């Protein structure tokens, strides 16, 4: 596990080229198990990782900075990952590219929304089931 | 004359339609309130009133017509709701 | 010390003061239910998993 | 009910048997030893009865006596029916402690003994389905038909 | 008038009326009429033409009982202040949801300060609820959360509304049989 | 004046079995007696009846008959015989509210001063009630008459009995919905009374077919409840009442989803009973 247990430890993490001192150190390890070829594509969810990361924490962040953070080494194109943070749907809110900073909306009353519901009709109907096998497996006597 | 959706006159609207001034048609309408011939809230920094109840008046045999087709497509309503009980429940009692 | 609860304002002194009793009574009464029902199914390994 | 009719003492006193038997249908129902006690049969004899059913009758006492008309087109109280859902499982908490308890004294004493020693308490397992099937029917038919109001008004 | 609101002061108004032979003054009859009745026109409108009867008729004893001790006065001079001021209180809790606070001083006609006091010691009283402001000058009515009470509320209504369709069904049927019997 | 009114079972029955006795006339007959009760604690009761001799003929139909010596001499013995009881009122067979009871009742109302009728069925079909009651209320106002009288119908149901409750159930022994779990409820009144608003819903249609071609009288007192319908129609769905009913299913399925949970277990412990009285017997028994 070791090796692989290391990287997810910079999964869990925003920096960037973490994935790159892995990769390298570990590189040859994944290519015995045969898993490499998945392994090289996680740079697209270590990024997506952080960018929710960052606008959760930070309400009004300027886009000249969360680069630096990032060490994404560009910020003409630090708007470009948020503008398909927001195509793919992981923060919601506006980005003055005049000024430079990308505002968030504070979150609002996720209580008497119907998700919650969401979470209880999948397993509602799953225990249900599992009342319902309980029975079935049963009266064999 | 407003339907059901909003009937939320505003107090600009009173000054239009009894050429009143604004500052005595609050003193109109708390009247209004006291007499019964009308059942609603008054704000006073929107400018506007809520109200609910009006006095029933009398009509001729054009707004029956009204609730003639407004009362029609409430009959299908009962019906199709209560379609599926019938149709998903049936096994549940024959 | 909550001993009163509201909020206080930095730029002019703002204090907004609210008050509800939330709930407290049909949730944390009904989740101390599944950590004891948990220790049930750890004892049905005492009398099922070990024997059968 | 049994509706009876008397036989002669005179032929009590002949020792001869009444009634000559020619149908397999009054041997049907069998008399109490109460009533066998008393003069039957010696004096009097039973008659086997049923009743007279008509839809003149038999409808219209079904379909008029068992019958309502709003009690559940209507809500329950709402703001203590959701009160009412903590009345009862606040206990269950504890009841399924007796339930975290009971299975855990179990590869034991031979459980038939678990049946002669547990009448003077209440088991859990038992009541611990009680209160589900309330907590179910109180809740699925008060969820449901709130959501068919908000269908059919408006 | 001059006694603290109560139950027992409103049926008292109603003890007090029904008296064939208190309306023959024709001003009192009035003054119990204006308490029954809706908002009261400010202070001085009503002292312009009530402030001046306590000398008049053969009545001035107990209205001198109330001018002649000036400090007994000065204690109903600002009572019957005190009710007339409350008077507006009640019922624009009960027919306004949000009023400023500059509207409400005007129908006092007294200092935007002096209605603060007033407000203050009636919901510390817990006569009135009312939740003030001092910023925006809004206040506001008889306004909680109200987390329950929205579809409790709409319960109520579903069952005056199939109260109300069973009443005329069995008022139609009988209808036409007074036209069509035979 | 009345709350309610609490009806038997056996006067329910006590006027059909003379509804048979009558019904070799075949052209026409409506069975009118004399209902028998106690009210008492404001409310109606009705235990005993039995029918009186009436006939009717449709030319001038103002002429009824009640023979008073078969309502003095068997009342009397109604009286001897439990009294206990005594006049409540009358009753008629009640299709369709026939003409002559609007002074039937003006008849025999100095025996009960509040002489209240029933009209029943014999025909069974509906999805309500099928027992209707009225009372007598008169007025000098509004706009019809100087002489003006009319019905008003007060709310009207079985009572029941633990003498006849044993009776009655006894006499059904046929199709039956008790059990009444989540089901009953599904079927009293969810499946039923939702199809009871129908005939509701379609009766004031049957008003409505006056618009231009029905019958003369138009509305004047029919319409003040018509337009508080829909005025009193609920409300829309913009508020919190969007929001707060997203609450308490956020509230009420958490109740489930731990009822639930509980489901799965207790068969699971059940299980484990069936595999201890499966193993542990092949073995010793074989």
């Amino acid at each position: 596990l070791m090796p692989y247990f290391l990287l997810t430890q910079a999964v869990r993490t925003g920096n960037l080229a973490k994935f790159n001192q892995v990769l390298d150190q570990f590189g040859e390890k994944f290519q015995a198990d045969g898993t490499y070829t998945l392994i090289i594509r996680l740079r697209h969810n270590v990024i997506k990782t952080g960018v929710r990361m960052i606008s959760l924490s930070y309400s009004r962040i300027s886009l000249a900075d969360i680069a630096q953070k990032l060490q994404l080494d560009s910020p003409e194109d630090a708007e470009f990952i948020v503008a398909k943070a927001i195509r793919d749907g992981v923060i919601e809110a506006s980005i003055n590219h005049e000024k430079g900073y990308v505002q968030s909306k504070e979150m609002i009353d996720i209580y008497s929304t119907r998700e919650p519901q969401l979470a209880f009709h999948q397993r509602i109907s799953f225990c249900l089931d599992i009342h319902n096998m309980s029975v079935k497996a049963m009266r064999f006597p | 004359t407003r339907p059901a959706n909003h009937r939320q006159l505003t107090f600009e609207e009173i000054a239009k339609s009894a050429k009143i001034t604004v500052n005595e048609v609050e003193l109109l309408v708390m009247k209004a309130l006291s007499v019964g011939l009308v059942k609603g809230s008054i704000d006073e920094v929107d400018k506007r009133v809520h109200m609910t109840w009006v006095q029933p008046r009398v009509l001729d045999l054009q707004q029956i017509k009204g609730m003639k087709d407004r009362l029609e497509f409430w009959c299908t309503d009962v019906k199709s709701m209560e379609m599926l009980v019938e149709h998903q429940a049936h096994d549940i009692l024959t | 010390d909550k001993k009163f609860h509201g909020i206080l304002d930095q730029g002019e002194g703002v204090l907004i003061i609210f008050d509800e009793p939330p709930v407290d009574k049909t949730y944390e009464a009904a989740l101390e239910t599944i950590q004891n029902m948990s220790k049930v199914v750890d004892s049905l390994y005492n009398k099922a998993k070990k024997l059968t | 009910i049994d509706a009876f009719r008397l036989i002669n003492a005179n032929m009590m006193v002949l020792g001869h048997e009444p009634r000559q038997t020619t149908s397999n249908l009054g041997h049907l129902n069998k008399p109490s030893i109460q009533a066998l006690i008393h003069g039957l049969n010696r004096h009097y004899y039973s008659i086997t009865i049923n009743y007279r059913k008509n839809e003149l009758e038999q409808k219209m006492l079904l379909n008029l006596h068992k019958k309502s008309w709003m009690e559940g087109l209507t809500l329950q109280d709402y703001s203590e029916h959701c009160k009412h859902n903590e009345s009862v499982v606040k206990e269950m908490l504890e009841l399924a402690k007796n339930y975290n308890k009971a299975v855990e004294e179990e590869d034991k004493m031979t459980p038939e003994q678990l049946a002669i020693k547990n009448v003077g308490k209440q088991d859990p397992k038992r009541h611990l389905e009680e209160h589900v099937d309330v907590l179910m029917t109180s809740n699925i038919v008060q969820c449901l038909a709130a959501m068919l109001d908000t269908v059919v008004f408006k | 008038i001059l006694a603290p609101f109560d139950n027992e002061q409103s049926d008292l108004v109603h003890r007090i009326s029904g008296d064939k032979k208190l309306e023959e003054i024709p001003k009192y009859k009035d003054l119990l009429k204006l308490f029954t009745t809706m908002e009261l026109m400010r202070w001085s409108t009503l002292v312009e033409d009530y402030g001046m009867e306590l000398r008049k008729g053969s009545l001035e004893s107990p209205a001198t009982d109330v001018f002649g001790s000036t400090e007994e006065g000065e204690k109903r001079w600002k009572d019957l202040k005190n009710r007339v001021v409350e008077h507006n209180i009640r019922i624009m809790a009960k027919y306004y949801t949000r009023i400023t606070m500059k509207r409400m001083a005007q129908l006092l006609d007294l200092s935007v300060d002096e209605s603060e006091a007033f407000l203050s010691n009636l919901v510390v009283n817990k006569t009135i609820f009312a939740k003030v402001d001092r910023l925006a000058g809004i206040i506001n009515f008889q306004r909680p959360k109200d987390p329950n009470n929205l579809l409790n509320d709409w319960s109520q209504k579903l069952n005056s509304l199939m109260s109300l369709v069973n009443k005329t069904t069995h008022l139609i049927a009988k209808e036409e049989m007074i036209h069509n019997l035979q | 004046a009345v709350q309610k009114v609490v009806v038997h079972p056996l006067v329910l029955l006590s006027v059909v079995d003379h509804f048979n006795r009558i019904g070799k006339v075949g052209n026409q007959k409506r069975v009118v007696g004399v209902l028998l009760g106690s009210w008492q604690k404001k409310v109606l009761d009705v235990s005993n009846s039995f029918a009186v001799p009436f006939d009717e003929d449709d030319k001038d139909d103002s002429v009824w008959f009640l023979d008073h010596d078969y309502l003095e001499n068997m009342y009397g013995m109604f009286k001897k015989v439990n009294a206990r009881e005594r006049i409540v009122g009358w009753y008629h067979t009640g299709p369709k509210l026939h003409k002559n009871d609007i002074a039937i009742n003006e008849l025999m109302k100095r025996y009960c001063p509040n002489s209240v009728l029933v009209i029943i069925d014999v025909k069974p079909k509906d999805l309500g009630l099928p027992t209707e009651a009225y009372i007598s209320v008169e007025e000098v106002h509004d706009d019809g008459t100087p002489t003006s009288k009319t019905f008003e119908h007060v709310t009207s149901e079985i009572g029941a009995e633990e003498a006849e409750e044993v009776g009655v159930e006894h006499l059904l022994r046929d199709i039956k919905d008790t059990t009444v779990g989540t089901l009953s409820q599904r079927i009293t009144n969810q499946v039923h009374g939702l199809k009871g608003l129908n005939s509701k819903l379609l009766d004031i249609r049957s008003y409505l077919e006056k618009v231009a071609t029905g019958k003369l009288p138009i509305n004047h007192q029919i319409i003040y409840q018509l337009q508080d319908v829909f005025n009193l129609l609920p409300d829309v769905s913009l508020q919190e009442f969007v929001k707060a009913f997203y609450l308490k299913t956020n509230d009420q399925m958490v109740v489930v989803y731990l009822a639930s949970l509980i489901r799965s277990v207790v068969a699971l412990h059940n299980l484990i009973n069936n595999k201890i009285a499966n193993r542990d017997a092949e073995k010793k028994e074989g």
